């Protein structure tokens, strides 16, 4: 009826050759202004693992990497209490803690959500009834979005590892002595960018579709620092404010605002490279 | 008599912006506070002439003592050091009282002084302070000057039976600024160990606690009174708003007392460090419930909540505090009865500018909020004026009319997809009947020869004015049946491709059912209304959807470059219209309170510009200003003039609803204008806290290296503008010329300048 | 492994390096980026050009910008000497 | 190749020109 | 009828404003400072453009 303001299509497949079910959920939206907005979410999951020996080797990887988080936060309970209090001024050990935080997590998550296949077998009692598998593709999005950032900080952590001749000393320093002071102009930066962002929200937002909400206008500004966005619609959606917003950004924040990074970068690496010379005329 | 609403998820951004700004302010305050601090921290151990107390009245005396002396008057009091002499306050050992005592009234009563030794002394006694004009001339040269002893009486103006008067007077003269809380972050008085800094924190507490009252009274407690609700005007009755705050500061202020007096003599040893905790959690716990109580006002209680919250700020600055430092004056008065409550000469400049940064940070984050909430006031009705006006052109089937050329598909179009559209079982209400009002112009336009267009419209001509009949021009017996319906002076000015139109023209209703618009849609498409020069047709009606409330004016509009061919455009704009009889709706507060702002900094400038005298100009801060003041000022008028307007064309629609059509189009404009100039006011606020980012020692350098190249910048700019000139004179380009990274090179050198010069 | 299941764009994984080498060409889509996953899709999208063309871009021109300098400098001198 | 370590040889030997004409007229100037 | 001649008359009473600039700035160089030198083909130029 006129009344209606969503609609859902739930169903879920095996496909036997591999192990793999793939559950599938389709949205329609209907606003109160009028007009439909459809979504859909396929999902494959597994929930039958152990049939073969790689699955045992995942298991056994799974106790190991489990052993070693372990490992991990006892040496560093150990040292946080029978060592240095306060030591947060190294950002080699805030780091660790949020590395060790993370993957807790995902071990709490994948102990609520495997230890949890009764639903399963409800349906397999019975094979003439909805099964309801929408929580276990939540929980599976849910443990993949973690360990995708997991893996992202520890290899990110690997940086401590490289200082084994000159050269990669030398760009460690002017890398780390370069990062107290971009932060203020970062931060000064970010300010004029979120300027901007608003007075395009404010503006545009109503009939661009570009603009219509604050992150979509953050990543529309990115895209323009890319150069991927035209102004070939915002003369459309106005012709006033639209040129002199444009022009203006992509003068101030493209010729100007983006070369002081640079400026920074140039100096101290000349700097540091000059007192590492330097640092022989001593000796 | 309570009530857990959590009603819906619609959050309310106006008490998570206030609270956002509270605490902001709080934050940069207190790191403000913390070098205020620290320099009085350093200095922990003119105002009147040279002091000299030379004398040698006695001998014999190797002892110590302490003689301290009061600068009494109106905002000045300060106390002096010990008795400390040339010759350790022996015999004929007293030098010149040269202590920084800057504080110092005029002609008034600035004189009291005591000592304090080991017990007694010989006839060593000092005459006076021989100051009477030297540098500033607080007082005369000329005092009682004989023997004295301990706790001397040291009256004077420009046993003492009566200690009642002098007591209450001394302790409210000295405590009038330093117990009152609110203005005491400016007047702590030295050597105190209330920190100077915690004051904020109390600040901070009433305002979080003000504001958690407020929002938990409004919208949860409507048994007892149910006076708020439908029944509840937002209007200030301005005799319940104020009551209710007032009920609320004084239910409040049990707390602030207990929390106070644990702050207060507390070195009690260390319990000063737990308060902070306690603060740092409870204002978090008031803005917490807020933010779960304020999702649910409707959208007129927000006003008054805003309205109870600065009642209850002013009621506790207007004599709540001044009450607590005379019931405290009254009891250290009759409780105990006390008798006594170029090298490095630089801070004081120093602490003036502090002060003077301090003072312009409340007004700066005053005006962030009122502009603030001016803009997203209603920043929730956005997202689906957006989803509205998609809506509208998809339904409309913009593309199909955005495609059209000759002048005769037109009518089928309307016939097929408009019509439709306009009536039906229900299909979109739509709040006003369709117009066709039209021009002519006069002077007969003929084909362009083989081809679109050359380049553009020509030819143009005097528009038409004159009546017509059925057809085209025949008046024969009265007035024509096709009248001129000459243009309103309110809402015009579409600005198409040819010209700037206007509101003048000819125009047909398109009846009012399906059946009878179609007959006549027909009837006056055969009689040639719309085959003759006719450069503009403007089809306009309107759009309502009392689902979200909001409004919607539509315009079509097809244009004739030439005969046979023409261009389409249509526009979408959706409003909110919130008439100006309304009562005390949000966007008037914030119009009259900017206008507040605006003639607030006119003032000033006047201020400076009479103190200077003229030729103040040849100086960016008064353009600057100016400009300011005049943007300000004409986002307040236009706001205004916006909800006048939609007011006025409100009334003449419920006037003549059946068979008018009143053209809400240019409230829709100006809406818009309101909505822009806004937008960017706050824009240059957001800049200017860029700015103001130089107050720190290591980013200093940012604006300095800027603003030292710009002449290097503007002239590389030149450079490029004059090769664009000549690439065009002759007869891409500025992507090259900026791949070159031009400007980098000058950053770095003057970085690298500025850096050098530094050290 | 956000990614390398629907985009079609991250299905393997050098597939993954020659998309983010198109990405620094400035040929990047994000119609499907920001609807494959509403949040962490344009985390990842931000944070990878702030931190590309800002910062680690800016690193290569300055060692070559640097050495130019200090080689024109010692060349001159030994002319000169 | 092209965008890493054969596009910034150029922008500095912009670079290289500018710092010597600066450095050139600076010394003429104050000489 | 153009989106861009209406950028050339605001260029053009921009041009206006500072053409009032420099004729404002000029009067007070003859009367407060000291008047009848022209003598630097300076300020020849000054009051000519204008
Ligand atoms: C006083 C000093 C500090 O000690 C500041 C230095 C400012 C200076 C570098 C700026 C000021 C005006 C600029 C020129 C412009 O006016 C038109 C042009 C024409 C174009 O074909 C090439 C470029 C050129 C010459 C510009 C060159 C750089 C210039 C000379």
């Amino acid at each position: 009826d006129r009344g209606t303001r969503a609609t859902f299509i739930d169903f879920s497949v095996y496909n036997a050759n591999i192990n793999l079910f793939c559950v599938v959920r389709l949205l329609v939206e209907f606003p109160a202004t009028g007009g439909v907005i459809p979504s859909w979410q396929f999902q494959p999951l597994k929930l039958i693992r152990y049939v073969t020996t790689f699955d045992f080797f995942l298991a056994a990887c799974e106790i190991i990497f489990c052993f070693f988080i372990f490992y991990y936060v006892v040496e560093e309970i150990l040292e946080i209490r029978i060592h240095k209090l306060h030591y947060f001024r190294s950002f080699w050990n805030c780091l660790d803690v949020v590395i060790v935080v993370l993957s807790v997590v995902a071990i709490g998550i994948n102990i609520y959500r495997t230890s949890n296949v009764e639903v399963l077998l409800q349906f397999l009692e019975d094979q003439n009834t909805f099964p309801n598998f929408e929580h276990l593709a939540y929980w599976q999005i849910q443990f993949n979005n973690i360990a995708a950032v997991t893996v992202f900080f520890v290899w990110i952590k690997l940086f401590k590892f490289i200082n084994f001749n000159r050269t990669m000393s030398q760009l460690s320093t002017t890398m780390s002595r370069c990062a107290k002071d971009l932060f203020g102009f970062a931060i000064m930066f970010f300010i004029i960018f979120l300027a901007y962002a608003q007075l395009a929200y404010l503006v545009f937002g109503t009939q661009v579709d570009d603009f219509s909400t604050f992150q979509e206008c953050i990543f529309t500004q990115f895209r323009i620092i890319l150069g991927d966005i035209n102004f070939a619609e915002i003369e459309e959606a106005n012709r006033v404010l639209g040129p002199i917003y444009f022009t203006t950004f992509v003068f101030f924040m493209f010729f100007i605002l983006l070369n002081m990074f640079l400026a920074i970068i140039n100096d101290t690496y000349s700097e540091v490279k000059s007192d590492l010379a330097q640092q022989k005329a001593e000796m | 008599r309570f009530v857990f609403p959590e009603p819906t998820a619609d959050v309310n951004y106006i008490v998570m912006l206030t609270c956002a700004v509270c605490l902001v302010t709080y934050m940069v305050m207190a790191a403000i506070l913390h070098k205020l601090d620290q320099l009085d921290a350093s200095r922990g151990r003119r105002f009147k002439y040279e002091i000299l107390v030379k004398t040698g009245w006695g001998r014999g005396s190797g002892t110590t003592a302490h003689v301290g002396i009061m600068l009494y008057g109106v905002d000045s009091r300060s106390g002096h050091r010990h008795l400390d002499g040339d010759r350790a306050f022996h015999r004929n050992s007293l030098d010149i009282f040269r202590i920084a005592t800057p504080h110092s009234l005029g002609s008034v009563w600035k004189i009291r002084v005591w000592h304090d030794n080991k017990g007694l002394s010989p006839a060593w006694f000092l005459q006076h302070v021989i100051v009477r004009d030297l540098q500033t001339a607080r007082s005369a040269f000329f005092l009682v000057n004989d023997w004295l002893s301990v706790e001397t009486e040291a009256n004077g103006g420009l046993a003492a039976l009566l200690r009642f008067r002098r007591l209450l007077v001394a302790e409210l003269q000295r405590g009038f600024f330093d117990k009152h809380i609110w203005l005491s972050i400016w007047d702590r008085p030295p050597r105190s160990r209330f920190t100077r800094i915690q004051r904020a924190t109390c600040c901070v507490l009433l305002i979080c606690l003000f504001l958690g009252a407020n929002a938990v009274w409004y919208g949860a407690v409507g048994d007892s009174a149910y006076s708020t609700g439908h029944v509840s005007r937002l209007s200030p009755l301005s005799v319940d708003t104020v009551a209710v705050g007032l009920v609320s500061s004084v239910v409040v202020y049990p707390v602030y007392l207990a929390i106070l007096f644990l702050f207060r003599m507390s070195r009690p040893a260390w319990c000063a460090s737990l308060a902070h905790g306690l603060s740092l959690l409870l204002v978090a716990v008031a803005v917490a419930v807020s933010g779960w109580v304020g999702a649910s006002f409707p959208p007129g209680v927000s006003v008054a909540w805003l309205l109870s919250s600065s009642a209850s700020f002013l009621a506790s600055f207007l004599g709540w505090e001044p009450l607590k430092v005379l019931l405290e004056a009254l009891y250290f008065s009759l409780v105990a009865k006390r008798l006594h409550p170029f090298l490095a000469k630089e801070e004081a400049r120093k602490v003036k500018r502090l002060h003077g940064m301090l003072r312009s940070l409340l007004v700066y984050m005053l005006f962030l909020l009122v502009t603030l909430l001016a803009s997203y006031g209603d920043a929730s009705c956005h997202g689906h004026a957006y989803r509205l006006q998609s809506a509208i052109k998809q339904e409309l089937h913009s593309r199909a009319f955005l495609a059209i050329t000759r002048s005769e598909e037109l009518w089928p179009w309307m016939a097929h997809v408009l019509l439709p559209y306009v009536h039906g079982n229900q299909s979109s209400p739509e709040l006003g009947p369709p117009r066709l009002r039209q021009v002519r112009l006069q002077e007969a336009l003929y084909p362009d020869p083989p081809g679109p267009r050359v380049h553009t419209c020509s030819a143009a001509g005097g528009f038409s004015t004159s009546d017509y009949d059925v057809g085209w021009e025949s008046p024969h017996n009265g007035s024509g049946t096709w009248a001129y319906s000459a243009p309103d002076l309110l809402g015009a000015w579409s600005w198409g491709s040819c010209a700037v139109y206007d509101s003048g023209g000819y125009v047909q209703e398109l009846g009012l059912s399906l059946e009878e618009s179609r007959d006549r849609l027909r009837f006056l498409q055969l009689h040639n209304w719309l085959d003759n020069r006719s450069r503009a047709v403007f089809l306009e009606l309107t759009r309502y959807s009392p689902a979200v409330g909001l409004h919607a004016a539509v315009t079509l509009r097809l244009e004739f470059p030439a005969a046979g061919r023409a261009l389409a455009a249509l526009s979408v704009r959706p409003f909110a219209l919130r008439r100006l009889s309304a009562g005390l709706s949000l966007p008037l507060l914030t119009s009259v309170c900017l206008l507040l702002f605006a003639v607030h900094f006119a003032v000033a400038e006047a201020r400076t510009w009479h103190r200077e005298g003229r030729w103040r100009v040849l100086r960016l801060g008064a353009w600057a200003r100016w400009l300011l003041v005049a943007l300000t000022a004409a986002t307040a008028l236009v706001r205004l003039a916006q909800l006048g307007a939609a007011d006025r064309q409100w009334t003449r629609f419920v006037r003549g609803r059946p068979r008018r059509f009143t053209s809400f189009d240019q409230v829709a404009q100006l809406s818009s204008a309101a909505r822009g100039l806004a937008a960017s006011l706050l824009f240059l606020l957001l800049v200017k806290a860029a700015q103001q980012l130089r107050f720190v020692r290591q980013w200093s350098v940012f604006g300095k290296t800027l603003c030292r190249a710009l002449p290097e910048l503007l002239g590389v700019t030149l450079g490029l503008v004059v090769l664009g000139v000549a690439y065009a004179q002759l007869a891409w380009a500025l992507r090259l010329w900026g791949a070159l990274r031009l400007g980098a090179v000058i950053l770095r050198w003057r970085y690298h300048a500025l850096r050098g010069e530094l050290y």
